[PDB]
DNA sequence: TTTTTTCGATCGTATGTTGTAACTATCTC
DNA sequence: GAGATAGTTACAACATACGATCG
């Protein structure tokens, strides 16, 4: 029914994945009584600056006392939770840009908070506030009152003036990795009593890169893709991705310089009816993971562990310059692949190319 | 009309008050002190009302033409100071103009304050009827040539000793801008009483801030100067100069050098001067530089203009001024491999 | 705005679906320019905003045929570019298509005519999708353009497309001769240089175009020998660069055909240059000449508000470089 | 008054459309399962059926009967919607209404409840040309919007789009349409139009059509106007200038025999008949990847060109594959600059020329 | 609570200011000798002192014992300036107050005369914010500015400001605190506040600090947050790795003496936070091109980049040219073939790999 | 004795002029 | 002394000029 998304928004500090060194700083910072009244958050999209945040108000404003641990159990932490706290005033910059809200908003700040013990303003996407907005909020920011607390986040810190820069603590969130996030996913469907495996998270995580909300929604995608399941198949298919076996015999059929069995491939390609600009760009992804296995004995990552032996083969046995012409070549077919007569013509055309300039074995000469 | 410069206003004033004193130039030190002067002698002579309006758009010359036909009860002989705009007046400012000038009284002290006025803008009906009854103060920033004696002299006024080291240092790093070297003078004497300037002395309490134009950075690349012409782009730069302004300047200069070097193989170059209007300053400088750019030069930096203004115009790109101090070192004889020339 | 005679099938086919009241609101015209396709527009307008029809003509003394021949007629709208301009802006688009909106004045068809949709600029182009999609009814929408490959595919998928063909050589050299006097090399030369299509020969010949292609003919004539391909600057100079740059590049064609051996040629009033450039220009460098024009006169035509001057000089200092032996030319790519 | 094929055959159910298997099977699934997303997203080509669904899965939402993936089509608001008149589905034409103020005045009024219908939907189209403060507008509300609206978005270059937009909505891809499936609803339509047909006539249009069906449905009411009232083989090969002869195998076998006589005199000959430039090359094109795929096997050959085997044959023996790889390049680059030369024609012969050099 | 460093530090004397001997001397020697002016205009970058310095001459200007450069800190008109309660100082926020009616009420209290002081200070910072009908009446009011009123401006961006207020203020110009003086006060600070710390914490933060003390001291709280307490070593390295953006420099360094794994280490450290590929190819580029222009000629590189002066120096003094001129046209391919790769990360890659190990082959 | 610039589309701030609504003072019964 | 009319003040809408950012 709801959105995993809005469902599983952190409410205490140890429900945030990763993030380490921010949360660390500011337990520290509510122990030890050393408060700033500037915190800017930083980072690429989805990956829990607002939470973050939203959670140091529930601990600025918990009615035990400030703490780095919210009991999210009295009336102004599940206020914060439901959005319905007076004293939390959130502000939507991309909306109200212009500088007579600012000044209107700043008319008010010497008034006492109506329950908490602090005022805290959030204002969200910061970046998009006019000039004269980010000059009329220099000096009340640099010393706001003593029940003030400001909180400001943003996808593109670069744009706000050094001045603003200067006069807050800065933190930067950074991106989570692979593990993290099938870790949280495996959490949350679990929570959830949906069935699932290992290999449809695996690919769900990495297709999500860093961001635990693009994650999210690819899961609620392929749960009513799956109807009720997350299935491999069902995210596969959901994803285009095709089975990488495939793309590493078509290379190995191409390394090898023998026509006919490249030829059947395609052939078996088009009874499926497999996209060939996706196997174009497989394929280019194996020979880049090949060199980068020839550069460096631990560029192979773990999820490829299954053909991870045969990679090491080509790597073993290919010279970086064949490797180099290949990826030339098939990177030149993908440009000139959108004005062939056809697709599977192109590909075809690329691959007879490819086979025809071979290092080793090219095509017979023409007596 | 009497024509004058800053140093003869004093001694016309003593000699007598006109009607109206039109101050014309882009020297805002020079410009003040004249206007100061101006408001000083005509305070003495008994004018103790003072109005100033800025010319623009949006001005309501009502209000002036009010204040102009009015009389006073004891507060006479007024003072009407106009500040023009930057670009100049236009027809309407010059009926406005002229209609003011039709409405001129003798306890009317008028002042105006702008920049040169060019040819088109001389040859107007309120400037021809100011002729008669007009003086104008000519206010230009010295060159770099004369700075140094401006600076001596100025300092000599205050009853200060300035070394050789300390008056280059001042010129240098107050090049352009008089009012801060001025001030930079004053601060100078405030903090050592004995008035002894001597080079470490000025070198703690300097910082650069020179003002140029791009007709100086390219007589630099005209010259050679590498430093200079470097230190000039990044001045425009910090200013926020229009690249384009820079690109089409560069550009007129470099195709007269093209066409005098390939015209020049079995002509005289002074036929050549005369024949494309060169001025007669110049002639000098040009020629050095047909002496040290060869026809295969002059090519490259062609193909480099050509590719920046591409880049500027369609791919909007940013790295407008890298590939400029390329050109500019390119013009001064540097090797250039010409891996960044794409040649 | 000549009505010529190789338009009257192509009417009497149009009208005829606008009978049957099989019309297409969205008619894109392709023509090259001096076709006519602004007079076959302008009597389909004709056509559909007059009162009392009568056979394929309108009758001419309605209402709506008296405004359309005031020019006052309030339900007749067209999009061109302001006069110091010269692309179609957005707003201009936007205020026609919220005008179009209410009901017509005389209670009858709207018709909207675009003078020419390559100068539609993209936020233009997209904003009409909507409005040509699904036009309110009784609202008719005409298009003219050259290549229609250069409109947006959005666009262009929502017309129905009719070309125009240009009429037999023979016969479009006797029209050209009937109109004007001219020696029939010159008649030839002008047509083959227009891509065949009458008109633009006549816009050639009636100006004074005939006599600038003979200076920048007598200029490459001295160029080429000597090697100084600067001087040409002053014949090339100038507002209509384009179309002398065409006229370089169809010279350099030629040449390059007689070189391989062929019978025909664009330019067959002046033998003379022709034969000069084979001789004294291997194919490898009238290849790299040809390019290099060709990609600028397509600098120029596209990017806005480029120097002329500067591009020219360039080009001109570049053939003269790749002119010296040992010199790598161009090769053509993605 | 008269409407044409496209505005006619806007499909009205979810069995009506043509492919998007998976879009429909997953807009089906979640409608059934109860889980409802308050942000959708479609992709895709040109003439593919986005606005089509999108419209359909807003009919659904608001159905009388109840949040169905088979509305009933005659309750009071699927007329309403059909008609484009339905007060609580706001359309927004973003290609016009890019501006930030009108996106600010559109967010102000979410708070009010819908009128009618149990929803308030929004679709918005050609999402893509809106400007960056209306996005950055958007992103808050799109985050968490109340509970009685929905967002339905609608774009053709989801490249534009900022991340943050793409990673708060499901993203649904449509693929292009095959030619079978473009052919055989050419088919049903012209049936149940009755307006006579040949199966030649509707291949070469749904191979023009180029995956798009909005395409293949303007080239048939093309093809209808210019032939009569009837769709013909001939009146479609003349519309689009199918070359049929074989003119490109003989304009071929004298480029590579590097004879510029003969090849000048066959593009002379095709500009006085006045053929399709475009055809010529695609055809070349073809004939090129043809024997470089007979070269790696014989048998590749197809059956369907058993008339011309003797002379591609003998190219394939006597023609390295590299010349091959060189002319299907130099072809390839032809017809990529082809519409931004002065003409056509002299595109085609300034490409050919350049061909003729790869002789030793 | 413990309050904010930067708030807590503000200077209450002319000796706490740290640095800008030629302002502060200046400033004694004219009030020690009556020299006062009418307007005084104050600039420089962020975090300098230039409403210290102005709030620090207000109180000079105002004390009960007399006109001196030396306030004595205790009497009535000391403590209400300090406090911010003194009648006869106003300060005006430009930024906040823009519009010509909100300027005119303020410029309006000239006509009455001090409450309980010599002068009537008027303090205007972020004065350049300020509409061209504020800026007229501002001009107005200086041309015949009473005998007992004295205008203090504070700003940033002193280009912005008519030449007309410019021609009739004095202007001082603030220099940067230089890394030595920064790192002074930081031990200074830390010490008064009885917190452990280290040389070496110190000095990373002063050369953190880029100039301005302001930053220094928010570092300095960020860092003793992060360290529970205490200023070490290891702490302040690990909060400037986390705040650290510079790879392009770092990569051009690693790449230039062939050291593949940290090249690799660097892309990883890149791509965990959140950058564009194409931007960091530019950068790359540009930071080659300055480095090839400086080989051309010392004078090419300014003072826009003295952070990484060094640096770049040292690269200029030791890659020969032609392996910079290899290296910028391989990274120029690389931005032309990245649309085309299968992924901007996988582009990048295969780009910083070609330019490490691979020669391109030219024709002829 | 002069030589000074790319264009389209979108967003934000400040000032001047004209029109409408609400409340108060004045006029008439 | 009350109701009606005329005059004054405050707020909103429309039009014009100037400055800044991104493609
Ligand atoms: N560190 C995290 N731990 C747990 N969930 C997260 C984290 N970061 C993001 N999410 C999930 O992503 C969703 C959106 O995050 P959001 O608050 O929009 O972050 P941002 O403000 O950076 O976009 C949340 O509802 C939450 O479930
Ligand atoms: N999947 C489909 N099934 C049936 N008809 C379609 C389909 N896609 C497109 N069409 C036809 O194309 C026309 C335009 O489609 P449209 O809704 O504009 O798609 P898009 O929004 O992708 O351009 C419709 O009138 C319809 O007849
Ligand atoms: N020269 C200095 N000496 C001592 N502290 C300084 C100096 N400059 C700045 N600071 C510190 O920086 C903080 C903010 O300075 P601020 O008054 O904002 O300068 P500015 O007005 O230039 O921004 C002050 O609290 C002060 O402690
Ligand atoms: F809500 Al975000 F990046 F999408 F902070
Ligand atoms: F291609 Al469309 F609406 F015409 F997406
Ligand atoms: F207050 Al400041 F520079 F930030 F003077
Ligand atoms: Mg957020
Ligand atoms: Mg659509
Ligand atoms: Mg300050
Ligand atoms: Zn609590
Ligand atoms: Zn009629
Ligand atoms: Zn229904
Ligand atoms: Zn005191």
């Amino acid at each position: 029914y709801q959105v995993l998304a809005r469902k599983w928004r952190p409410q205490t500090f140890a429900d945030v994945v990763g993030q380490e060194h921010v949360l660390t700083a500011l337990a520290n910072g509510l122990s030890l009584g050393r408060i700033h009244h500037a915190y800017l958050f930083s980072g690429t999209r989805g990956v829990g600056k607002t939470s973050i945040a939203r959670l140091l108000a529930k601990g600025l404003n918990c009615e035990t006392g400030i703490t780095a641990t919210p009991c999210g159990v009295c009336d102004n932490c599940r206020e914060i939770e439901q959005g319905r706290f007076v004293d939390l005033i959130e502000i939507d910059a991309a909306s109200r840009t212009k500088v007579e809200d600012t000044r209107d908003l700043l008319d008010n700040v010497q008034y006492a908070p109506a329950r908490g013990r602090f005022k805290v303003y959030l204002i969200d996407e910061v970046h998009m506030l006019s000039r004269h907005s980010f000059n009329a909020l220099l000096k009340t920011l640099e010393e706001p009152p003593e029940h003030v607390k400001f909180l400001l986040a943003t996808t593109d810190p670069q744009k706000l003036p050094v001045t603003i820069l200067s006069r807050c603590l800065q933190f930067h969130l950074k991106a989570l990795d692979v593990e993290q996030i099938r870790h949280q996913l495996e959490h949350i469907l679990n929570e959830e009593h949906i069935a699932h495996e290992p290999r449809a998270l695996q690919l769900l995580a990495r297709a999500a890169e860093g961001s635990l909300r693009d994650a999210l929604s690819l899961t609620d995608q392929a749960i009513a893709s799956g109807d009720g399941q997350v299935s491999t198949q069902a995210v596969s298919a959901m994803l285009g991705t095709l089975d990488d076996d495939q793309a590493l015999s078509l290379v190995e059929a191409m390394v090898e310089a023998n026509g006919e069995r490249v030829m059947a491939l395609i052939n078996e390609a088009a009874a499926r009816g497999i996209e060939w600009e996706a196997l174009l760009v497989e394929m280019l992804g194996l020979l880049h993971r090949i060199a980068m296995v020839q550069l460096s004995p631990a560029a192979l990552g773990n999820d490829m562990a299954a053909i991870e032996l045969r990679m090491r083969e080509l790597a073993r046995t290919i010279p970086p310059t064949d490797i180099q012409l290949y990826y030339q070549t098939l990177l030149i077919g993908r440009k000139e692949l959108p004005y062939a007569p056809d697709r599977r013509m192109g590909v075809e055309m690329t691959l007879l190319r490819a086979l025809a300039f071979h290092p080793r074995m090219p095509l017979p000469e023409p007596e | 009309m009497i024509r004058l410069y800053p140093e003869q206003l004093r001694a016309q004033l003593n000699e007598g008050l006109r009607a109206a004193y039109l101050l014309l130039g882009n020297d805002p030190l020079l410009l003040q002190e004249s206007q100061d002067a101006v408001r000083q002698v005509a305070a003495a002579q008994g004018f103790e009302e003072h109005h100033t309006f800025s010319i623009d758009p949006n001005t309501d010359w009502n209000a002036i033409f009010s204040l102009c036909q009015a009389m006073s009860l004891f507060a006479s002989r007024q003072t009407l100071l106009l500040l023009l705009p930057e670009n100049g007046p236009n027809a309407a400012i010059n009926e406005q103009l002229l209609t003011l000038t039709g409405l001129l009284h003798d306890d009317l002290l008028l002042i105006v304050r702008g920049n040169k006025l060019s040819k088109a803008q001389e040859n107007a009906a309120w400037f021809t009827a100011l002729a008669n009854r007009s003086v104008q103060v000519t206010c230009q920033t010295p060159e770099q040539a004369q700075l140094p004696r401006w600076v001596a002299a100025r300092a000599k006024q205050l009853n200060l000793e300035l070394d050789d080291a300390a008056n280059q240092v001042l010129c240098y790093c107050y090049e352009g801008n008089l009012l801060a070297l001025a001030q930079a003078l004053e601060r100078l004497s405030l903090l050592w009483p004995d008035g002894k300037l001597t080079l470490p002395r000025v070198e703690q309490a300097v910082n650069d801030a020179a003002h140029f134009t791009p007709f100086h950075w390219v007589d630099a690349l005209l010259m050679g100067k590498s430093k200079r012409a470097l230190h000039i782009l990044q001045q425009l730069r910090l200013e926020g100069s229009e690249p384009v302004i820079l690109l089409r300047t560069l550009q007129r200069e470099l195709l007269l050098l093209v066409n005098l070097k390939r015209q020049s193989a079995h002509t005289p170059l002074r036929a050549l001067f005369d024949k494309h209007r060169v001025w007669q300053n110049r002639r000098g400088m040009m020629g050095e530089a047909l002496n040290r750019l060869s026809q295969t030069q002059l090519r490259q930096a062609v193909q480099l203009l050509t590719r920046t203004e591409l880049t500027l115009k369609q791919d909007y790109g940013q790295s407008v001024w890298a590939e400029l101090e390329g050109l500019s070192l390119l013009l001064c004889h540097k090797p250039l491999a010409d891996v960044f020339i794409d040649g | 705005m000549r009505w010529y005679p190789w338009l009257r099938p192509d009417f009497e086919k149009l009208v005829a679906s606008y009978q049957a009241g099989r019309g297409h609101h969205a008619l894109l015209i392709q023509a090259l320019p001096g076709m006519g396709d602004d007079a076959l527009i302008y009597a389909l307008s004709r056509y559909l905003l007059c009162q009392q029809p009568q056979g394929h003509k309108s009758c001419g003394h309605c209402r709506g045929c008296q405004l359309m021949q005031a020019g006052t007629h309030p339900d007749y709208y067209t999009l061109a570019p302001e006069k110091g301009k010269n692309t179609l802006g957005v707003d201009a688009v936007r205020e026609v298509t919220e005008k179009l909106n209410e009901h017509a004045r005389l209670g009858g068809a709207k018709v909207v005519w675009v003078t020419d949709a390559a100068l539609l600029t993209d936020a233009a182009a997209n904003a009409l999708l909507k409005t040509l999609e699904e036009p309110p009814a009784e609202t008719w929408f005409f298009l003219a353009t050259r290549e229609p490959e250069r409109l947006l595919a959005t666009l262009r998928s929502r017309c129905r497309l009719h070309y125009l063909a240009p009429p037999p050589e023979q016969y479009a050299v006797t029209w050209l001769s009937r109109e004007v006097t001219m020696s029939q090399d010159a008649l030839l030369a002008a047509l083959r240089l227009s891509a065949g299509s009458p008109g633009a020969a006549l816009a050639l010949f009636q100006g004074d175009n005939w006599q600038a292609r003979e200076t920048l003919c007598q200029a490459l004539a001295y160029s080429v020998p000597s090697g100084d391909w600067y001087s040409l600057l002053a014949a090339l100079n100038h507002e209509q660069a384009p179309a002398r740059l065409h006229w370089l590049a169809t010279l350099l064609m030629d040449a390059l055909k007689r070189h391989h051996g062929a019978a025909q040629v664009t330019n067959v009033d002046v033998p003379g240059l022709v034969a000069e450039l084979a001789n004294h220009l291997s194919p490898s460098r009238l290849q790299a000449i040809l390019g290099d024009v060709c990609h600028i006169r397509e600098q120029l035509m596209s990017v806005t508000g480029i120097n002329r001057e500067l591009l020219i000089t360039d080009l001109l200092l570049r053939i003269e470089h790749y002119l010296q032996p040992g010199v790598v030319l161009p090769v053509p790519h993605l």
